[PDB]
RNA sequence: UUAAUUGCGAUAACGAACGAGACCUUAACCUACUAAAUAGUGGUGCUAGCAUUUGCUGGUUAUCCACUUCUUAGAGGGACUAUCGGUUUCAAGCCGAUGGAAGUUUGAGGCAAUAACAGGUCUGUGAUGCCCUUAGACGUUCUGGGCCGCACGCGCGCUACACUGACGGAGCCAGCGAGUCUAACCUUGGCCGAGAGGUCUUGGUAAUCUUGUGAAACUCCGUCGUGCUGGGGAUAGAGCAUUGUAAUUAUUGCUCUUCAACGAGGAAUUCCUAGUAAGCGCAAGUCAUCAGCUUGCGUUGAUUACGUCCCUGCCCUUUGUACACAC
């Protein structure tokens, strides 16, 4: 018994809160987005990741944990919410995943140029038409400066950016 | 399309409530010259006295002027509804008056005196000569006097 | 039997696909209907200063959400009713079925 | 200004280079065969290409 | 040929009908007349003051003859106007409600309008006849 | 049945629908004859097509106009546009085409916007100003 | 407080408010010879007020001395009838 | 009612009569720049005529009892005759004299 | 105690806060999303709000 | 030559990429498609009034019938400077006219390159390194004040200095939008109240109800009459209401009274080329209440260029430089 405007902005805020929760929790598992398909009899939540085995855990233990967390937080009834996991197609064609990989490499201690060029090589090997990586901040000094690593050609203007570019 | 010539008893500036009221202008906005009397009050009393409002104040009779003065001096006696009045539920007696030419200044002044001797905020403000209705003083009332 | 089906999506293509499959189902079952009535797509606007802080040229940004609403009226028995609510589901498309 | 870009001009040059015993001095049928014989994403660009092909065929009819 | 309120200018009809009502002298005037402004946004009361209730009533009668149903809210919206708020910018303020309410009550008692379903007031049969005849004479005054 | 057409005249945000059938020559506007459009001068602005083509061409037909949107001037322009377009539609469907040509020629020779709507539309409002093109005021010191 | 102005006063005419027989018969003998008559004329000529001018115009048009050609409010336009 | 001619003939006569034919303009090479006299186009003549007439009527009807309409009538009639009492003709002759002096 | 949180928070800038940043200034209260304008600019494409003009 | 390193082309360069453009959204056309009591129209039933001689104006939810011109959208079409004439090495293109809904890249926007500023922001962030502080804490919370405080100086604005007008009556026309759930939102209608507003109900989770948002400027009739005047309405006194726990340095609204400067604004300076400036109001944002502000919407709708590089700046080339935090 809610207007459709507020219904849809609530759907959007729900998707956003779920995305933020999952990109904070499953960062070590290649979380590359989520889909939310509501339906009669339930709402299903399709996570798209790489390490689906680690997302599932043993006996679906972690999936059960996440279903329970989602239900308790969003006031769903037990059984009205379901979580599925899927191996994402084209791992190289996913910016969030490569960014998380860069993050973990730089935290483990790898060097900036090595990491960024590994990323761009993997992407352009994965059937892309262009990739760009920008690392900004304090790099071997106090004064901050950016480093743009790139291969192939990219676009910056127009609706083709919303269509093709993944940022 | 009314043209009556006139008879020469018309009078220029007249006197009432200790105010040199102007003739040669209609009676409502003429009576507005009296401090304490505005457009609404004067229109209303000139309606209740049944004097024609198309008439100029200098073209009127002493009995009409006295009727109007009597009305404005005790208006509630003539079915004036007690919310046209500038001093209602006054501050001391609880009755409803309507101050006029010099009583307006005297009453304002004794109000300020009450607040000053009470040392109320508005009285201190009036004494200092500042704004009292809570306005901002940073950019206005610079050459206020 | 007086059913209204309202679809309240943001995705015009998915909405029109749903409408098309519904109407062709009702047409191959040969059910009298009032065709898909398309209400005005309502635009939800939010205007915001582009900047977090206050300095700079006062640049404003209007974000929009277009909500597309369709409704179809059907005369239908309970079996076709229950199966129609069984099916005609796609992501991002919200449906409401009401009788009378 | 109504200056055409090199996308339009190259496309028209190719269409003339390999479809001359064909499209004529008429924008309408040149358009209706451009959408038949080329893959163009937008009607606006299709019509620009058709117009430039018509202009070039007018040029070709005289020398 | 037949005539109606819609075949004559509104000013002419309203003047004629207000004169008819003032001459008939039976409708009403509440008693707070010759005191009031007709609007919280107006600055002075009406200037005629030998009437103007009949003008308001004629305007309301024409309005309800045209329309289907109205209320005191609609009439306040219609007869309101720009309140000069001194040094601040103007603003729409709606008219006084007691005035139009008592106008409609008097029009009911004299039988020109009635209460209607779907709320509000509606034009009655004898009131429609009255306005039509007044319009006919308002038009053929010009002979 | 009776010979009947229905047309529309337009302006900024006003539209005037006009039913035109066969009748005895009554020209109404929302409830009322054509002589009460109420600017008192755009009345002469709306008489124009009648006065141009001759009132004999309105004797056999009934026109009834319903106007909504805009303001008084735009409503008048919509009314005259709708009247002219409905007359032309009637003369095109029921009368022959030569009369339509003569009528259209007269209307366009007097004024182009009698049959064709003005394509001028409001420019939107942009920030930093009270209007489309205007900016607020620049302060340097 | 510098004003940056001139503030030149005026002569302050004293147009009449109510008439007598002299102004009345002056009106009655001088509203002819006027090819255009209106409030502005009856104030730049005879020094009556604008209200008196309105009333006198209605009066004279009642009798028939001045012919009307358009009586739009805020601008009354009369000529002389011969 | 006054000046029983066609009033359209009157206004076009006014426009023709109060149209400045010669006017000045800054011409120079930089620091050496003067107000040199030049001809005036007919469209600018018409526009300046209308502007002068309307401005004179406006600032005449301002702060006085006469109306904008009769002030404009005064202006148009005096301009069609040639008066030197009208704002328009006075400005016209001023500009023409200045341009003559600055030839 | 009973004075720890005594003051009412039924209205005003204290009764609301962003569901993300827990901030009282700059709330978008339209359509019942209750997000600061900055976090809204961050999460708009996720929520379904986009720029077209 | 172009708005455009946009193109013609020339050519120690060739072939490419980014940006521009193309693209997306929106506004304008479709009496051609799909349809639609959540938008309309016509007719037929019932019905009111005037005329009566057919007719004119209206109302009418379970009267139906028919349709989609207006309204809504979805898929599509349409303009591409089309045709013609001039002008140009006679190429890109430009100018004019005709047609057309539309011929300033159709109009307005969104997106928007490389390189940078030691621009702003740690007071948006459970974004953050370092430093400081960390229990009589700079955490958190309660009460009360302040952020409004005023001899003055600047910036954005609102009101106005009046008749192209103020006032009073009538007439009377929009569009963008918002709205209640575990709540109390937008509120019609009836009654009371001068007014603000109060009260009894009602509809709407919304193309259906508020809302034809019966807006205002505007028009028509009258009053006023060049008088710091019925222009203007700050500054003050008193009272009545509403929001809120609480209004006292007035939250705001209303009534009466008081009725200040201001007589078109000096040196200076801002915005603007068509449905644009300007005038006019309306919705939303903030919001318990508080618009003089902003974001958008529409209503009425001018003058004047259609040009130049004189001032202020921008771009490219050549040129000089004792400059490189770079006149
Ligand atoms: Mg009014
Ligand atoms: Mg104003
Ligand atoms: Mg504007
Ligand atoms: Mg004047
Ligand atoms: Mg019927
Ligand atoms: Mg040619
Ligand atoms: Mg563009
Ligand atoms: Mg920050
Ligand atoms: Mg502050
Ligand atoms: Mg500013
Ligand atoms: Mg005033
Ligand atoms: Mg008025
Ligand atoms: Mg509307
Ligand atoms: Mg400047
Ligand atoms: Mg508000
Ligand atoms: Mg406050
Ligand atoms: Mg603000
Ligand atoms: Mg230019
Ligand atoms: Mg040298
Ligand atoms: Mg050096
Ligand atoms: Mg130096
Ligand atoms: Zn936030």
């Amino acid at each position: 018994l809610i207007s459709k405007k507020r219904k849809l902005v609530a759907d959007g805020v729900f998707y956003a809160e779920l995305n933020e929760f999952f990109t904070r929790e499953l960062a070590e598992e290649g979380y590359s987005g989520v889909e939310v398909r509501v339906t009669p009899t339930k709402t299903e939540v399709i996570i798209r990741a790489t390490r689906t085995q680690d997302v599932l855990g043993e006996n679906g233990r972690r999936i059960n944990e996440l279903t329970l967390l989602v239900q308790k937080r969003f006031k769903y009834a037990p059984g009205t919410i379901v979580l599925y996991a899927e191996r994402v197609q084209d791992r190289g064609l996913s910016a969030v995943a490569q960014a998380e990989s860069m993050k973990f490499k730089l935290l483990n201690g790898l060097a900036i140029r090595r990491a960024a060029y590994g990323v761009v090589r993997y992407v352009m090997e994965s059937g892309a038409k262009g990739c760009e990586v920008v690392v900004s901040g304090k790099l071997r000094a106090a004064r901050a400066k950016a480093m743009k690593f790139a291969d192939g050609f990219l676009i910056h203007s127009g609706q083709p950016v919303n269509d093709f570019i993944d940022t | 399309s009314l043209v009556v010539q006139e008879q020469g008893s018309f009078q220029h500036i007249l006197r009432l409530l200790n105010t040199n009221v102007d003739g040669n202008i209609k009676i409502v906005y003429a009576l507005t010259t009296i401090k304490g009397v505005g457009r609404r009050y004067s229109n209303l009393v000139c309606k209740k006295a049944d004097v024609d409002l198309h008439k100029r104040a200098g073209e009127l009779t002493q009995e009409e002027l006295e009727r109007i003065v009597q009305i404005m001096q005790n208006p509630t006696h003539y079915k004036i509804p007690a919310w046209f009045l500038n001093r209602q539920n006054d501050i001391t007696d609880g009755k409803d008056y309507h101050t006029l030419a010099n009583n307006v200044e005297s009453k304002l002044r004794d109000d300020l005196e009450r607040l000053k001797k009470i040392r109320a905020h508005r009285g201190i403000r009036h004494f200092w000569g500042l704004r009292v209705r809570g306005q901002h003083t940073k950019t206005t009332g610079r050459r206020r006097a | 039997i007086k059913i209204r089906i309202t679809l309240t999506s943001t995705k015009v293509k998915q909405l029109e696909n749903v409408s098309s499959n519904i109407v062709k189902n009702a047409e191959q079952h040969n059910l009298v209907k009032k065709g898909p009535v398309r209400l005005p797509t309502k635009v939800l606007k939010i205007s915001t200063r582009k900047t977090p802080n206050g300095e700079g040229s006062k640049t404003w940004e209007t974000y929009e959400m277009r909500i597309h609403k369709r409704y179809i009226d059907l005369e239908a028995p309970v079996q076709i009713v229950k199966r129609i609510t069984q099916i005609t589901i796609e992501p991002g498309v919200d449906v409401e079925v009401v009788v009378a | 200004g109504r200056v055409r870009t090199k996308t339009v001009k190259r496309a028209s040059k190719a269409l003339i280079e390999r479809y001359y015993p064909k499209l004529t001095l008429d924008f309408q049928t040149n358009k209706r065969l451009c959408d038949e014989i080329a893959t163009i994403q937008s009607k606006r660009l299709r019509n620009k290409i058709a117009g430039y092909t018509t202009h070039l065929m007018k040029r070709i009819q005289k020398g | 040929p037949g005539v109606s309120v819609r075949d004559v200018a509104a000013q002419d009809f309203i003047n004629a009908y207000a004169s008819f009502l003032q001459r008939q002298g039976k409708l009403e005037v509440p008693g707070y007349v010759d005191i009031v402004k007709t609007s919280s946004g107006n600055e002075m009361p009406p200037q005629d003051a030998e009437g103007w209730f009949y003008k308001r009533a004629a305007s309301v009668a024409r309005h309800i003859y045209m329309r289907k149903q109205v209320g005191v809210g609609k009439l306040n919206k219609l007869y309101g106007g720009a309140k000069s708020r001194g040094v601040r910018p103007y603003k729409h303020i709606d008219a006084s409600g007691s005035i139009n309410r008592k106008v409609l009550q008097a029009l009911e008692k004299i039988g020109i309008v009635e209460i209607s379903p779907k709320g509000g007031r509606r034009i009655s049969e004898n009131g429609q006849r009255d306005l039509d005849r007044i319009a006919a004479q308002t038009l053929e005054e010009d002979e | 049945a009776v010979p009947s057409v229905q047309t529309f005249g337009k302006k900024k945000s006003a539209t005037a629908v006009a039913h035109v059938k066969a009748g005895k020559g009554l020209i109404k506007v929302n409830g009322s004859p054509i002589t009460l459009v109420e600017p008192e001068i755009l009345r002469f602005k709306v008489y124009e097509p009648l006065l141009l083509v001759g009132l004999d061409k309105f004797s056999n037909i009934d026109i009834r106009v319903r106007v909504t949107g805009g303001g008084h001037v735009s409503q008048v322009y919509a009314i005259r546009q709708a009247i002219a377009k409905g007359l032309v539609a009637y003369h095109q469907k029921y009368v022959d085409e030569q009369s339509k040509n003569e009528l259209k020629k007269a209307f366009t020779s007097y004024d182009r916007t009698l049959l064709i709507a003005d394509s001028r539309r409001p420019e939107p409002k942009k920030f930093g100003g009270k209007g489309a093109r205007s900016r607020f005021q620049k302060s340097y010191r | 407080k510098k004003k940056w102005s001139k503030k030149s006063m005026k002569d302050r005419a004293q147009h009449a408010v109510i008439l007598d027989q002299e102004k009345y018969d002056r009106i009655l003998k001088e509203v002819p010879t006027y090819r255009y008559v209106s409030v502005s004329v009856l104030v730049d000529r005879l020094k009556i007020g604008g209200s008196l001018a309105r009333i006198a115009l209605r009066h004279l048009e009642k009798e028939g001395i001045i012919k009307p050609i358009s009586k739009h409010s805020k601008q009354a336009i009369y000529t002389r009838a011969t | 009612v006054l000046t029983d001619q066609n009033p359209i003939q009157v206004v076009v006569d006014a426009i023709t009569n109060t149209g400045p034919r010669e006017d000045t303009t800054r011409v120079g090479g930089g620091g050496a720049a003067r107000r040199q006299a030049v001809d005036v186009s007919p469209l600018r003549r018409v526009n300046q005529a209308i502007a002068l007439l309307t401005i004179g009527a406006r600032e005449a009807a301002f702060r006085n009892i006469k109306t904008i309409a009769e002030t404009l009538a005064e202006e148009l009639i005096n301009a069609a005759k040639g008066s030197s009492t009208s704002y328009a003709i006075k400005k016209k002759d001023e500009l023409e004299r200045v341009a003559k002096s600055n030839r | 105690e009973n004075v720890w949180f005594s003051h009412p928070r039924r209205y005003g800038k204290g009764s609301r806060q962003c569901r993300v940043c827990s901030s009282h200034t700059g709330l978008i209260r339209k359509y019942g999303l209750n997000i600061c304008r900055q976090c809204f600019r961050e999460k708009a494409n996720d929520i379904g709000f986009n720029k077209f003009r």
